[PDB]
């Protein structure tokens, strides 16, 4: 997008975006070998990448309201800000402790924290 | 002036910072190494020399040209008066500074 | 010639500050009645610098600003000129519009029949005889004539320098002056906390 | 600490060049 | 999707380091004999 | 001059205004499509030359065929109809030129569409002539600064060389040219002509959105002043395209003929080819690889190799070429790339891989290369960019064993940090073009080693810290680097033990 700069948004949404990227890039970079030998024998920071990478990857999706019907479940709508702070989040290391599935599907960073709380409450 | 002029400046104050240790005396060294920089920062820029003539022959409004020339030539008699500030900071100095010197 | 005043101020300090060592003989004189050594001259020395090297950024300063404002005026001027001219052209475009409307256009095609049948007559077309360049000419001539009166009111004429327009140089000059005197060091930031330093920022001016 | 006096010594003749300036360029304006 | 780039920096990578260290050995040993 | 006798001067010229016509032999429309019109007769009509239709738009006669002539319209050919009327102007296609051009936007054909005025000029040049020869040129041997830090220094760029920057989409290649344009701004607002470098700017194929943010981009920063945009747009027709990187390259030979220096950048090239493949098919021409003309590697290396230093007999000009090439998925392999390769002397490749890893501007020093070499740099810049370029071939070597083996050496974790602070500092923002001599302190700070001690993510800013306290406080150094063009002994002492020296003081991450 052309849009994507310092000057028309915001720095830091602009930081987050191109760190999300970056985060996305690496770990797509990986992605041959680990597929040939699984991310054992990778390095922990790369591994810590790889875990990042697939949250932030299930986190890109939401339900939409059009497509209620298909998956049966609400459509979410987010806003700017919640959008920017949840990927802020993301990428400090809110949610690396709680499961990936809990960031399928879900419109806000809260909501995905909650039933990921709720899993590990439930064990 | 230009060459040489500061080396000695630097010298001392390199010492004092050998001498700081702790945190706090290592910040106030880095606020004296800046005011000293400051203080001796040189100005190169060549300064051109006007040639109010080539402009009043080239073309300008009647009587522009020579106004201008001559509150510019009255701004450029202004200067300094370096003896008066020299009189000053060599008579006394920060009192409480002078306490620090008697020991 | 700067840097003349600045070798002279320069030693003027510099004498000043050798004068310290008659301090020491009246602290010995009152001695006798009872009955970091570098500092001082890199404080001297600093300060005289500062005021010399501060003293030749003046004096670029002000020239700079004499040159720019004769040059900005020099500009405008340029831009009155090729107004006046382009006004003189668009009169005479007006012109050959007004020639293509009635009014007397009668004998310009009739100029333009007989202009035609000769280059139809011969090989090639020249206007020799079109009445369009004398017509146009005719009221460029007329302007011309208007202009050329003398040099004393082409001072003027020439450079209409308006109000509003020396204004703008007389608001960049003023502007210059408070960009240059408000221009405040950039020392440390959060380390110029001092209540002098403050004091002496706030009334930099 | 010593350093401290010095610092604050120092900054007290600070602003000196900056008046003389204000002086002088209030003196005459250009124009 | 490039493994043969990913064999060939791993490849270079290895060799340096290993390669590195025998030059500093052979540098120490021919300076020993050199010297004497 | 008086304004009365400037006046006098202007109605004399207004008298003395000839117009002969002559006689000009016409054809008829055979057929029109698709912007090719068939005509009959109009014989003893040269090729290549212009003919004009009763519209008023202007066509070119490329066939000469003994039945007919085929003639592209340099234009919308609706009004067009057959058995119309087609006049032959009797002159090849020419283009004004001349300093006016300067800071107006024109189309292929030198039409200005700035709507500011009709062009003041003179001047009228062919469009393709006959390329300088071997003894008019000379050796190159002067620096075009383009303000990229990775550029200036591993890939130099001497006026009088073309260098190709080849990517693939929203790699940057348009960024490196508008930044290049922006550095030369300093050089003319100061009165050195010696370091002018007036910059072209050929858009072919691109929506006119861009190009009007483009040149409100330029204006903002001042430096439409000494630019020219030439524009060929993705609505106009074809020969348009195919002609507007001529047009652009006859302007600069202006320059280059009269002692001067000019930098035109044609954009996308490969859209110049589409755009020639389209002209060539519609005229019936059998079609080659990719149906592109046989005779496409002639059409780029007649127009590039016009890019020459001519020598001092001459007057001394030059004219810099900064062609660009768009790749599909970045297959370097591709027809119109590989002849483009081949023809340039070298090449700036843009990764999409290492855009998005944070490397920006995107280029591939592996890959990217200049023939001119450190003949181009100054003094100052050669001694620093060989170690630069030992030092950055030693970290890419070192990156895949980090990763998977996860166990570092004394030695190697000093290479591999070394390395990682080069590639942080060799970033650089947008429209953010950088002085050579900041960039010959920043890259010493680099190659020196001091880099290595504050953290990754401080180095672009201390950076911006240094480089300002050293315009303020040490000009002088500054300005020796910049005239004498030469690192001094005295000026590696003096900014060797500063750099440390302003590490230490700011407030930075230190811990490597
Ligand atoms: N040095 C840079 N730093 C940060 N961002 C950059 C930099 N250079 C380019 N970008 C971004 O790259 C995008 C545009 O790249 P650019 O248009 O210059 O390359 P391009 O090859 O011409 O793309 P296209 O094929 O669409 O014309 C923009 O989003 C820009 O912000
Ligand atoms: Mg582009």
């Amino acid at each position: 997008s052309r849009m994507l700069d310092p000057i028309t948004i915001g720095e830091e949404h602009y930081t987050v975006a191109r760190g999300v990227q970056k985060l996305l890039q690496d770990y797509k970079s990986l992605q041959d070998i680990i597929a040939i030998l699984g991310v054992d024998d990778l390095s922990e920071e790369d591994k810590l990448v790889v875990a990042r990478a697939r949250k932030v990857q299930k986190f890109l999706s939401q339900p939409f309201f059009m497509s209620e019907v298909f998956s049966g479940i609400p459509g979410r709508f987010v806003n700017l800000k919640q959008n920017i702070a949840s990927f802020k989040a993301l990428l400090e290391g809110a949610g690396d402790e709680y499961p990936e599935s809990c960031f399928y599907m879900k419109g806000d960073l809260e909501e995905s924290l909650a039933a990921g709380r709720a899993d590990a409450l439930k064990s | 002036q230009a060459p040489g002029n500061q080396d000695k400046i630097l010298k001392w104050i390199s010492t004092l910072s050998n001498k700081a240790t702790t945190g706090e005396s290592r910040s106030y060294c880095t606020q004296l190494s800046s005011l000293v920089s400051f203080y001796n920062k040189q100005h190169v820029e060549q300064i051109p020399t006007i040639d109010f003539n080539e402009w009043k022959s080239v073309i300008s409004t009647q009587g522009l040209v020579d106004k201008v020339k001559e509150n510019y030539e009255s701004l450029i008699k202004e200067q300094y008066n370096t003896d008066a500030i020299s009189k000053q900071i060599s008579s006394a100095s920060s009192k409480a500074l002078d306490d620090i010197e008697n020991e | 010639q700067v840097a003349q005043a600045n070798y002279s101020k320069f030693r003027a300090d510099y004498s000043a500050s050798v004068a310290a060592f008659q301090q020491r003989i009246k602290t010995i004189e009152k001695e006798n009645t009872g009955s970091h050594t570098s500092y001082g001259e890199i404080r001297a020395d600093s300060i005289n610098n500062f005021l010399a090297n501060e003293y030749l950024r003046l004096q670029s300063h002000i020239t700079s600003r004499a040159l720019n404002i004769l040059k900005q005026a020099q500009a405008y001027e340029t831009m009155n000129q090729a107004a006046l001219l382009q006004k003189l052209i668009d009169d005479a475009t007006s012109a050959i519009d007004n020639a293509l409307k009635g009014d007397k256009k009668a004998e310009v095609l009739a100029r333009s029949l007989d202009s035609a049948i000769d280059g139809l007559s011969k090989g090639y077309m020249d206007y020799q005889n079109d009445p369009l360049l004398p017509l146009i000419l005719s009221s460029i001539e007329a302007n011309v004539k208007k202009i050329t009166t003398l040099s004393a009111q082409e001072q003027a004429n020439l450079i209409g320098l308006t109000a509003e327009q020396l204004k703008s140089i007389k608001e960049n000059d003023v502007r210059a002056r408070k960009e240059f005197l408000e221009s405040q060091p950039k020392l440390d930031n959060n380390l110029k906390n001092i209540e002098s330093v403050k004091k002496i920022l706030a009334t930099w001016g | 600490n010593m350093a401290k006096a010095y610092v604050h010594d120092i900054c007290g003749y600070i602003d000196v060049a900056n008046k003389e300036n204000v002086r002088i360029l209030s003196k005459g304006d250009l124009i | 999707t490039r493994e043969e780039e990913w064999l060939d920096k791993r490849t270079k990578s290895q060799e340096k380091v290993y390669f590195d260290q025998e030059d500093r050995k052979a540098m120490k040993r021919l300076l020993e004999k050199l010297n004497t | 001059l008086s304004t009365g006798e400037a006046s006098v001067v202007l109605a004399e010229k207004i008298k003395g205004i000839t117009q002969q016509n002559d006689i000009t032999e016409y054809g008829t429309v055979i057929s029109i499509g698709d912007g090719i019109a068939r005509v009959f007769g109009l014989t003893k009509v040269q090729a290549g030359e212009m003919v004009e239709f009763k519209s008023g738009i202007r066509g070119m006669a490329l066939n000469l065929e003994t039945d007919n002539v085929g003639v592209v319209v340099l234009g919308n050919d609706r009004d067009i109809k057959e058995g119309d009327v087609v006049k032959r102007t009797g002159a090849i296609v020419d283009v004004p030129i001349g300093e006016a051009m300067c800071g107006r936007v024109f189309d292929a054909l030198g039409n200005p569409i700035d709507g500011l005025g009709p062009l003041k000029t003179t001047q009228r040049a062919r469009v393709e002539i006959k390329a300088p020869g071997i003894i008019p040129r000379q050796s190159v041997r002067q620096p075009m600064q383009t303000g990229i830090k990775c550029v200036d220094s591993l890939v130099p760029i001497g006026r009088g060389q073309r260098e190709l920057i080849i990517g693939d989409r929203q790699t940057g290649k348009t960024a490196i040219a508008i930044d290049t344009i922006l550095n030369q701004k300093e050089a003319f607002n100061t009165g050195d002509v010696k370091k002018q470098l007036y910059c072209i700017y050929v858009a072919v194929g691109q929506k006119r959105s861009t190009i009007a943010n483009l040149v409100s981009i330029l204006k903002q920063h001042d430096c439409m002043k000494f630019t020219i945009v030439v524009c060929a747009t993705a609505s106009d027709a074809a020969p348009l395209q195919f002609l507007a990187p001529y047009s652009g390259c006859a302007i600069g030979e202006f320059f280059r003929d009269n002692g001067k220096h000019a930098l035109i950048i044609y954009d996308d090239l490969s859209k110049q080819a589409v755009a020639y493949r389209q002209m060539s098919l519609l005229l019936r021409r059998p079609p080659g690889r990719e149906a592109y003309p046989g005779d496409v590697f002639y059409l780029h290396s007649r127009l590039l190799e016009r890019a020459a230093k001519m020598n001092d007999s001459l007057g001394g000009g030059s004219l810099t070429a900064l062609p660009v090439i768009e790749t599909q998925a970045g297959d370097v392999s591709a027809y119109i790339p590989t002849n483009v390769i081949s023809i340039t002397d070298g090449q700036i490749f843009l990764e999409t891989e290492l855009f998005y890893k944070g490397i920006r501007p995107a280029i591939n020093v592996g890959l990217s290369v200049s023939r001119v070499g450190s003949a181009a740099q100054i003094k100052a810049m050669k001694k620093i960019a060989g170690n630069l370029k030992l030092t950055l071939a030693t970290y890419r070597e070192l990156a895949a064993f980090s990763q998977f083996g996860s166990d570092l050496d004394a030695k190697t974790q000093q290479q591999l940090n070394t390395g990682e602070r080069l590639v942080e500092m060799l970033k650089q923002n947008q429209y953010t073009p950088m002085k050579v001599e900041e960039q010959v302190c920043i890259i010493f700070a680099g190659v020196k080693g001091f880099l290595d001690a504050l953290v990754t993510s401080e180095v672009l800013k201390f950076e911006k810290k240094f480089l300002e306290h050293v315009r303020t406080n040490h000009s002088a150094l500054l300005k020796r680097i910049r005239d004498s063009g030469d690192l001094s002994e005295v000026d590696t002492n003096e900014l060797n033990t500063i750099i440390p020296l302003f590490i230490q003081e700011g407030g930075f991450k230190l811990k490597a």
